[PDB]
């Protein structure tokens, strides 16, 4: 029952798109930060959410094609090889307990 | 910019460090202190929330650590195996966060 990323598909022609799943989320959820990559880095932050304010904040990584949702869920449109790789979302809760998974596609 | 100073930064085995955070930044609303070079609940020392003064332990808790507001971390009784870097993430009150490590060692 932990939290884990599922990507569709994990293997994504150019341009089209592909959407991170988020399943056993917490039930004490506050908000979500996905990042670049394999760990939390400020740096490679794509975007970071409030559930209750519905406020989605882009990072460092934002490129304009990334979209997440009230369930975590990551959309990232128009694709390109340079998108191959990890995407590390934290569970941000409300005793700041937190928790994290990776996350991967693969362009072609 | 966020940063991390242990006092002292080499310290005698059976003393205490204190790890003292400069530049918080305005907003925060707690924090987490993480073995390590990088954020990973499975390795979180401790954690503490503004708003209500709750602290939370976690796995890598040993008894000897105490969290201030500030977010300071003040270890006590230390081995030769707590040399090495600790991580502090500073989650802020629109539930961004920063992070910065964070290194000492111990001798005798
Ligand atoms: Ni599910
Ligand atoms: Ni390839």
């Amino acid at each position: 029952a932990k939290l884990t990323i599922e990507s569709t598909p994990f293997n994504v022609a150019e341009g089209k798109e592909v959407l991170l799943l988020a399943h056993n989320l917490p039930q004490n959820r506050i908000g979500y930060s996905w990042y670049k990559g394999e760990r939390v880095d400020g740096n490679s932050l794509i975007v970071g959410y409030v559930i209750g304010t519905q406020q989605a904040t882009p990072g460092p990584a934002y490129s304009g094609r990334e979209t997440i949702y009230p369930n975590a869920s990551l959309l990232i449109q128009n694709v390109t090889q340079n998108d191959t790789g990890f995407y590390t979302l934290q569970v941000i809760k409300s005793d700041l307990v937190n928790e994290e998974a990776t996350g991967q596609f693969h362009v072609y | 910019q966020l940063t991390i100073e242990a006092v002292p930064s080499n310290a005698a085995e059976g003393k205490e460090v204190l790890l003292l955070v400069h530049n918080l930044p305005q907003d925060p609303r707690g924090y987490n202190w993480y073995k390590g070079e990088t954020v990973d609940a499975n390795r979180r020392i401790i954690g503490y929330v503004i708003s209500n003064q709750q602290i939370t332990p976690g796995p890598a808790y040993s008894n000897r650590e105490t969290i201030y507001p500030n977010a300071s971390l003040l270890m006590r009784n230390v081995t030769r195996n707590d040399t090495g870097s600790y991580t502090l993430q500073v989650i802020k009150l629109n539930l961004m966060s920063e992070e910065v490590t964070g290194q000492f060692s111990v001798h005798c």
